[PDB]
């Protein structure tokens, strides 16, 4: 790890499907579609002036998208914001920064 | 070397508390901290220098704007590239641009770079207490993040390379009931732990504290 | 050396 990487990436956890089902209204208000069931598979995180989160989010069954949500510090008030998402996300594929 | 030292406190050699925001270029606040802070306590000339440089520049020197860096080798980038600008000319922006990277707007210079040997926490304090404040990475955790006075002490970090994932600026060191801690310059605003700064186990490498860490050497 | 931390 660099100081500042995100890290390296760890199975999805109970918290970050909370993370994401708090989330999931975003990702619909920004594409106007409406996902079924999205099950987080595997996330990454990176110290910043709160936190930022990369997830890997099985949305629709063979096929997975990569949000990226920022949960600020828990003194600046505030949610999770969903700052970006990456459609068409194989399995395997790496998760990255952006 | 004395038991306490608040380089805030000698003089005006510690530049404002700021954030990066949701950008991964806390090395560069890092970076930019014991810049200014060196030319300050070389000159007594007060500057803030721009981190979004060495976000969108400092790439040859294994950085990665804000996706990560570390201060050492970004202050081999400002020796190598002859400088650094502002802000008033080159302002924080917390995402990564191209570099507008303009020679005869350098402000700052580093002729040296000064890299405390591997775990030698001890030599921390040395730099500390003779010579600037000191840049170093440590290991953050939630835990962490809720920090809002004292000493912060912690049992869930480990110590080891791998986990360091945080840059700060040590700008003195104290003991306060028997517990010896390290006064650390934050990169998330004057709103966070004491006003930005916040007071971490010091004696026993807390959390990595002392893995990678640096301090300039400015050309003046 | 190069400071070990520094990667990516
Ligand atoms: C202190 O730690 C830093 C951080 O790792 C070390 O920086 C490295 O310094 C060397 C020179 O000492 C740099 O080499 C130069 O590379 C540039 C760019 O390609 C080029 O202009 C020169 O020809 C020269 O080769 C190197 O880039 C730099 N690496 C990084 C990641 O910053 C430094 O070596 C450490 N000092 C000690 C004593 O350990």
């Amino acid at each position: 790890m660099i100081p500042g990487g995100l890290s390296e990436a760890k199975p999805a956890t109970p918290e970050i499907q909370e993370i994401v089902d708090k989330v999931k209204p975003q990702l619909e208000e920004k594409t106007n579609e409406t996902y079924g069931k999205l099950e987080a598979v595997q996330y990454k995180t990176q110290v910043v002036a709160g936190t930022n989160y990369y997830i890997k989010v099985r949305a629709g069954d063979n096929k997975y998208m990569h949000l990226k949500v920022f949960k600020s510090l828990p003194g600046q008030n505030e949610d999770l914001v969903l700052t970006g998402y990456q459609v068409d996300k194989n399995k395997d594929d790496e998760l990255t920064g952006f | 070397y004395p038991p306490s030292m608040d380089w805030r406190k000698k003089g005006n050699f510690v530049s404002p508390v700021k954030n990066q925001g949701s950008c991964g270029s806390c090395w560069t606040f890092s970076t930019t901290g014991a810049l200014e802070s060196a030319v300050a306590i070389a000159t007594g000339k007060m500057l803030s220098l721009a981190e979004q440089q060495l976000v969108d520049c400092a790439q040859n020197f294994n950085n990665h704007g804000c996706q990560g860096g570390l201060p050492s080798q970004a202050f081999e980038y400002i020796r190598y590239n002859k400088g650094i600008m502002g802000e008033d000319t080159y302002p924080y922006k917390g995402q990564d641009d191209h570099c507008k990277f303009q020679p005869d707007k350098a402000i700052a210079f580093v002729k040296d770079v000064a890299n405390i040997t591997m775990n030698d926490e001890e030599a921390m304090v040395e730099a500390v207490a003779l010579y600037n404040p000191v840049s170093f990475a440590f290991e953050v955790t939630n835990d962490f993040l809720m920090y809002r006075k004292g000493i912060y002490s912690s049992t869930s970090c480990h110590k080891t390379p791998d986990k360091v994932n945080h840059a700060v600026l040590a700008v003195g060191y104290g003991e306060e009931n028997g517990i010896p801690y390290w006064i650390v310059k934050n990169s998330w605003g004057p709103q966070w732990g004491m006003n930005g700064y916040f007071l971490i186990e010091r004696g026993k490498n807390m959390c990595g504290l002392a893995a990678c860490a640096s301090y300039p050497i400015p050309l003046v | 050396e190069p400071q070990n931390c520094s990667a990516t």
